[PDB]
Formats: structure tokens, C-alpha cells, sequence
């Protein structure tokens, strides 16, 4: 809650009220999905005998 | 205009990506692992990683 | 049409390994609706000379069987891989290396040892445990299933009519299959 659009300290900015930010869990995916290109013809992996 | 069906003035040859010929609904043609792409005739590639 | 018929050419199914069903050779027919008796008689002698070849090719190559297109070919009638037995030269003497190592020698790398003259050779069966039965391959579909020249078609009592030309017909049900 911002009481005043003005910039700079005033009496009305004692009434401003704080709220915590939303929890955001950033991690690698389950079983590491999305690290390895599967099912792409342009990025197909190779297991071949030399 | 010109009728490419009748005069041989073909010009949309470049708009082909791949051809896949399968006899008898499961046997691919030419089969037999003939091409570097095993089951089809890739004509062009926009993304060439290999 | 009855005297000189068109041969029923068989459709293969590469998955089940059986013939799907035979339809007549409509796609190799020759058009003499613009010919006269000097050339219709010459083409009908080629339709009939072809049908003599197919009866001769079936008498040479097709396995004699009661039910045309069976559903489970026996293991004695299917071409089976019978390779040579695999001869394995075993690399190392097992009990001569547990005596060098217990004596304090560290073996590393690799007769083939300088400390053992013994050489073991193993001969293994390459082929399967049981002979395969049930479905013929592509090359045995070529040998059998020579296109059926069916003279005087559908004139013999029904039940003698070839129902195994039809791609819907179960032989062990005696009924045409449906969608469920």
C-alpha cells in the first residue's frame, strides 16, 4: 500500500505497509528433464562405432 | 500464364523438405539402411547441426 | 474369364508374416479393346501362356499344403538360421592367474601369458534354443504364394470357394472379421 505517488519522505509514508515477495523455487527439473536434447532431428545424439 | 503441368516450367522444386516411401505399410523403401537418414529421403535442412 | 482367368496376386503382411489376401492382377492388365481378331487371339494366348507358367512355378516352388495361407507355419517348414558353432578361444587361464596373484605378482594388461602354456577353447551353439514357427519371411513369401490362377471361379459348392483370398477371413473362425 503506497499512500502517496510523490517521491521523497513525508508523514504519509509512515502508513506504507510491507508485504513479503512470493516464494519462487528455481531448480533443475525432476530427473533432469530439459538438459538433454531428445526427440529432435536437428539435435539428435550419436552412439556409433568408430 | 504458363501451365507447369503441361509445359515443364516447374519452379516449386525448392519447397520440398523430405520424402518417405514405405511399401506394404511397414517396410520402408529403399530400406536396408541405405541413406544417412535411415527411413526417408531428406531433401533439404533448415537446421544442420551434423 | 473362366477359361483364361486373371491371377489372384497375394498381398503380404510384413508384421504378421502371413499373406493378407489375394486380389486379381488388375494392375498388369493389357488393353485390347482396340484390337481385332488378329491380335485379340494373340493376347489371349499370352494370358494363357502366363497362367501355364504360374501353375508351373507353383508346382516347383510352393509348399504342398491343405489350407491356402495358413495362420501358423510349422517350424519344419520355415526357413531358419542354422549358423556355424561359435569357437571361442578363451584369453586367460583362470587357476594359473590366481596362483601368480596369491604369490605376490601383479598381473596387468593383455601363448597369451608368458607364465602359462595352457589354452582353453570353447565351442558354443549359435542357433536358437527352440526352432521358430508361426510366420514366414519375405523370401519365403516369394517362394510360396505364387499368384493363384483360379479356373472356373466360384462354381464349386460354397465352402470349397477360396475364402482365404479375402483379407478379412479367419480360417479358424470361418467368419469375416469386423471392427470389434
Amino acid at each position: 500500500y503506497m499512500p502517496t505517488i510523490k517521491e521523497g519522505n513525508s508523514r504519509e509514508l509512515m502508513g506504507q505497509q510491507s508485504m513479503p515477495n512470493r516464494p519462487n523455487y528455481i531448480a533443475f527439473r525432476d530427473n533432469f528433464i530439459g538438459l538433454m536434447y531428445y526427440n529432435s532431428t536437428g539435435n539428435m545424439g550419436v552412439l556409433a562405432g568408430q | 500464364g504458363s501451365i507447369p503441368y503441361l509445359d515443364g516450367t516447374f519452379y516449386l522444386n525448392h519447397t520440398f523438405k523430405k520424402v518417405a516411401i514405405t511399401f506394404d505399410s511397414s517396410v520402408s523403401w529403399p530400406g536396408n539402411d541405405r541413406l544417412l537418414t535411415p527411413n526417408e529421403f531428406e531433401i533439404k535442412r533448415s537446421v544442420d547441426g551434423e | 474369364s473362366k477359361e483364361i482367368p486373371t491371377p489372384y496376386m497375394w498381398s503380404y503382411q510384413p508384421q504378421m508374416g502371413l499373406a493378407a489376401g489375394a486380389a486379381q492382377d488388375y494392375s498388369t492388365r493389357i488393353n485390347y479393346m482396340s484390337a481385332g481378331p488378329h491380335m485379340i487371339s494373340r493376347v489371349n494366348g499370352i494370358r494363357a501362356h502366363r497362367n501355364r507358367i504360374l501353375l508351373e512355378q507353383a508346382a516347383i516352388t510352393t509348399t504342398p499344403r491343405n489350407n491356402l495361407n495358413p495362420r501358423s507355419w510349422p517350424a519344419a517348414l520355415v526357413y531358419q538360421e542354422s549358423p556355424a558353432p561359435t569357437t571361442v578361444v578363451l584369453p586367460r587361464d583362470a587357476q594359473a592367474e590366481v596362483q601368480m596373484t596369491n604369490s605376490g605378482a601383479q598381473l596387468a594388461g593383455g601363448g597369451r601369458p608368458s607364465f602359462t602354456p595352457r589354452q582353453a577353447i570353447l565351442t558354443l551353439q549359435t542357433s536358437s534354443s527352440e526352432p521358430r514357427s508361426g510366420g514366414i519371411g519375405t523370401l519365403q513369401f516369394i517362394e510360396e504364394f505364387v499368384p493363384s490362377v483360379y479356373f472356373n471361379p466360384f462354381s464349386g459348392p460354397p465352402g470349397h470357394y477360396p475364402d482365404q483370398f479375402i483379407p478379412n477371413f479367419d480360417a479358424v473362425k470361418d467368419s469375416a472379421d469386423g471392427y470389434d
